[PDB]
């Protein structure tokens, strides 16, 4: 309730010892925010690598999607955060998934004209 | 007696119309009324009204999930800061090339056009008009 | 031929004020309005207020555009041209993407964006008439 | 007549005006100005024109060197009477891709770079900030 809560705060902002502790404590890795966001989601949106890591590690679902269809994978293309996008692949991020405008994070590649990102979500 | 002279301070009442140049090199002082709130997310507005036209600033932290394309609703702009047509306030994120914009429409609830977001620091100084009809979709 | 303190009156002659001026109600200057669709599906809406134009970018990316390229569909009337290029910043609903549209002298507006064929272009802001 | 307004001719009123109804002008309406350009740093370049209390703003250059992320720009401060009561944020766009960025322009005239570390393109932007 309050652990989950905690948890979604923390995995956002960066503070890995308290998604550490809290995750002991017994908050679930896949609590959601009233828009359907996980902790994987704001730990990946905003860049925290290590946290993302360990969320993965205590069984952090890699296709949540939140309320309008984006999973962590949409969302780490989006801000073109390509090491966060090689570990979510590598846990069997679903490269196909659609959001709700039907794009996939290949397509985010292409809106955003990010080549790099769009060399490895090709590949794969 | 009731006419405007060269000299002194002087009140003018009635509607009056110049058709040649008009020009002041002291202050030219109108009737201003400025608002500050939390549009949502951590988001925030200040608005300051002169005439027909709105200055703002986008200021604040994002402290919260955002949806892509959702309308924030902590606080609504309220309606003599509101256009008729919808006004896309163009800002930017601090330390990174990214680029956002908020609509304010004619109900004054705003609505954030960047991609879903959680976290970052807004920024954009502009202006837009209160009475500016956009003319035909 | 004498400005009254009351009545409606219209002045000619140009008026020099030396001190500080105060306007109650409401002071209005010369407006004047154009909008049309520039080129690949992107509108741009005008208001000249005095000096100032007001614009709103608007419309929906239909058609390929080139980075650089001019927006030949509609050119931007004489009267609502500026002195100097002036770069008008704009964004695309959904993402991060920012651009820009120039209005030269010219009026013939120019895309500096990447090339793009899809999106939904959106702005509002001023740029000044010299 | 001497030190009465006409409705013809060209004349200077001296003293504190209070219109209380409604202005309009049709002709031009003229109020202080002055113009400033300078290279803020980095090889970017502002140029600024105030006309009353507003001023008109036009990002220009050519980045031409390193530019720290969150720098401030210390080539030329802008000048007192250009500086604003807050901090301003000049949304700007790099051309030729989507990349967009922004300077403060604060109380001081020290303007400062938003955007990432960044060492070449073409920077712009044109418009408005209040200097009250």
């Amino acid at each position: 309730s309050d652990l989950g809560k905690k948890l979604l705060e923390a995995a956002r902002a960066g503070q890995d010892d308290e998604v550490r502790i809290l995750m002991a404590n017994g908050a679930d890795v896949n609590a959601e925010d009233k828009v359907g966001l996980t902790p994987l989601h704001l730990a990946a949106m905003n860049d925290h690598l290590e946290i993302v890591e360990v969320l993965l590690k205590n069984g952090a679902d890699v296709n949540a999607i939140d309320a309008i269809g984006e999973t962590p994978l949409h969302l780490v293309a989006m801000y073109g955060h390509l090491e966060i996008v090689e570990v979510l692949l590598k846990h069997g991020a679903d490269v196909n998934a659609q959001d709700k405008f039907g794009k996939t994070a290949f397509d985010i590649s292409i809106d955003n004209g990010n080549e790099d990102l769009a060399e490895i979500l090709q590949k794969l | 007696g009731n006419v405007v002279h060269k000299t002194g301070d002087e009140t003018i009442a009635g509607k009056k119309t110049f058709t040649g140049n008009v020009e002041v090199n002291g202050s030219l002082t109108l009737p201003t009324k400025s608002w500050s709130g939390e549009l949502g997310g951590g988001i925030i507005l200040s608005l300051r009204k002169k005439g027909t036209t709105v200055e703002y600033s986008i200021g604040g932290e994002i402290s919260s999930s955002i949806l892509a394309n959702s309308n924030l609703v902590n606080r609504s702009v309220p309606n003599e800061f509101c256009p008729r047509n919808r006004c896309s306030l163009v800002g930017h994120m601090v330390g990174g090339w990214n680029a956002f914009h908020i609509d304010i429409p004619s109900s004054g609830v705003c609505q954030w056009f960047g991609p879903t977001a959680s976290s970052g620091t807004p920024r954009g100084t502009g202006t837009y008009p209160i009475d500016h009809h956009h003319h035909h979709h």
